[PDB]
């Protein structure tokens, strides 16, 4: 058996010159929004918040 | 707890959960005081950054 | 010359697509390296020779 | 031990008829912001400022 440790963030900010690179994403881009959660992928590939 | 403005570019690369890299193998052998200077001092900017 | 993107987007576009990256955008610019050795560039899991 | 020199500029300003080549980057297209930094990839693939 081999043990690992998994570093993981949640709930940050980004600096003032906000940018993008994505071609296809529509709704999210408002600057007034703030993310309060992050999603992970489990062993059985089920996303949890 | 971790500030709102910690940079995301730290998070794609494998590192330590504290803000300073804690690799002591690079330091001098049998030197306890020189090994503490990696962890805690701030006159010495990071061994990573 | 080396990689030198004057903003965080340009380095994250040269990673995402080697061909159609902008050498010079409206405000910032990028220098694609012409070096005698040529390395791998692992930023996450996207690799550009 | 072959020793190579390198260079990269920082803090420049493009001329007046500013142009575009890319199709992805959105948020940096204003003519007011200017880069005051460049991002150079480290040996261990960690983009320093």
């Amino acid at each position: 058996r081999i043990q690992y440790t998994y570093f993981f963030p949640v709930g940050l900010h980004l600096p003032v010159p906000r940018y993008s690179t994505s071609v296809s994403v529509r709704g999210v881009e408002s600057p007034a929004i703030q993310s309060t959660e992050t999603w992970v992928v489990n062993k059985n590939n089920v996303p949890l918040c | 707890p971790t500030p709102v403005t910690s940079d995301v570019a730290y998070f794609q690369t494998p590192s330590n959960p504290r803000g300073r890299a804690a690799c002591v193998v690079s330091c001098d052998a049998y030197s306890n005081e020189s090994a503490e200077r990696l962890l805690y001092d701030h006159s010495i900017p990071d061994p990573a950054y | 010359p080396t990689l030198a993107a004057s903003h965080r987007v340009m380095l994250d576009e040269y990673m995402s697509n080697k061909q159609t990256h902008a050498p010079v955008h409206m405000g910032q610019y990028l220098i694609e390296e012409v070096a005698p050795m040529k390395r791998l560039l692992k930023l996450g899991n996207k690799v550009v020779y």
